[PDB]
């Protein structure tokens, strides 16, 4: 989930 | 397919510019270390350049051309290999120690410190020690560190699967063109080639190893893991 | 000095004669499977073919020149990274499948019989259905399985001309491998793409190796399955 | 002692 979350904020 | 496009000396800029900060441990020298608190500072540590390794994989061409659901994968299967290949770089120059920072900088007899790292030291230095050896050099550095990101979770996934290899594929290509440029003859391009991908052999075995000192660390509560670390690490289980 | 004389097709050659038998299961095929038989067939005869890698090993070049002590260490490491890519070679031609022995073909419902194994049997299909993809060779097999005996203990190891000796013999194989892409009629850049796409498999069969011993080690604990002498000291030497 | 080590020596 964070991981997932992470790649889309940058 | 824009990562298909490349030129190698432009495959080499993008990765030497993605390149992350090195950054400092939370190291305190006021206190002795315990088996908890160097753990806490590796961990810590590791925490923090993951934020930075995920930005960076982004920069890595091709890399966002994959699925969300792919490049959590690829980086849920590699990243200690990735961290690991940048300690044993960041320890070329200092024989017997490791630079997790530039304010940690452990020796074996340190590692000793924590239960069953010191193996894993061993491993880490051996590999620094090849690095030295072969006179590896940062471009090379960068390039095996990208085929690492889009090669460890490969396999373990079908367009987007032939997409990887083709950038893989540019990988070896800039590879050979950095040998050639640095003036390595045909036959010593292809022996340092295959002395270079045998790293990564090396590579996996010490995360492997490294995962499941982490997961037996955890698992006897010695340290407390971020969440990021936390679901990482249960990737691989 | 005798392996750094080899040509390439000479490499080729005592690789080839090198290669052990393809040994049979004791498993009879009216009988159905259990955990613990299961476990008992794969082990058994993976020790059977320990005792066929030996003589192997000692026949690839250059690995007699090592010490007693060196060639121990190359074996303890590499054991099942060498079982592994045995297996995954003559699976090759079966599609989902991983055939053991010529009377033992399993298919991935069958590593459920043994708990945690479907998991590994994916990923020796996985290698397997890779090896298919591109077309790998015999001699490219037999040249892949030297360097991972070579090279996956080689910086665990005062004797630094040890070291080197088995990095020319390395170097040696690169160039036999080379040659076989040059001989198929591959371009320059076709050779130094496949010799990268071949390397890369072996982080791979690492992985399945390091996996595959956390699994036996877990079934031996649980006591699914009674061990010889021989595997309880090659799984010893990984903790 | 190691099986390995009298394989190794015995091998044919
Ligand atoms: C996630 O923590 C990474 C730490 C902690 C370990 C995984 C220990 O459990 C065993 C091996 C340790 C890692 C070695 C590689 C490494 C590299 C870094 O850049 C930061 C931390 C670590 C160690
Ligand atoms: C030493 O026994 C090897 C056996 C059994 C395993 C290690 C299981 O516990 C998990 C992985 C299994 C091996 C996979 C590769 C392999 C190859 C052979 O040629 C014979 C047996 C085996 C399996």
């Amino acid at each position: 989930k964070i991981l997932h979350r992470l790649l889309q904020d940058s | 397919s824009l990562a298909l496009s490349l030129t190698a000396d432009q495959m080499v800029s993008a990765l030497l510019d993605a390149e992350p900060p090195i950054l400092y441990s939370e190291y305190d020298p006021t206190r002795p270390f315990s088996e908890a608190s160097m753990m806490g500072l590796l961990t810590n540590l590791a925490d923090r350049e993951l934020v930075h390794m995920i930005n960076w994989a982004k920069r890595v061409p091709g890399f966002v051309d994959l699925t969300l659901h792919d490049q959590v994968h690829l980086l849920e299967c590699a990243w200690l290999e990735i961290l690991m290949i940048g300690l044993v770089w960041r320890s070329m120059e200092h024989p017997g120690k490791l630079l997790f920072a530039p304010n940690l900088l452990l020796d074996r007899n340190q590692g000793k410190c924590v239960e069953g790292m010191v193996e894993i030291f061993d491993m880490l230095l051996a590999t620094s020690s090849r690095f030295r050896m072969m006179n590896l050099q940062g471009e090379e550095f960068v390039c095996l560190k990208s085929i690492i990101l889009l090669n460890s979770g490969v396999y373990t996934f079908l367009e987007e699967k032939d997409h990887i290899h083709r950038v893989l594929d540019k990988i070896t290509d800039t590879l050979i063109h950095l040998m050639a440029k640095a003036g390595l003859t045909l036959q010593q391009q292809h022996q340092r080639l295959a002395q270079l991908l045998l790293i990564l052999s090396h590579i996996r075995h010490m995360s492997n190893k490294g995962m499941e000192h982490l997961y037996s660390m955890k698992c006897k509560n010695v340290v407390p893991l971020s969440d990021l670390l936390l679901e990482m690490l249960d990737a691989h289980r």
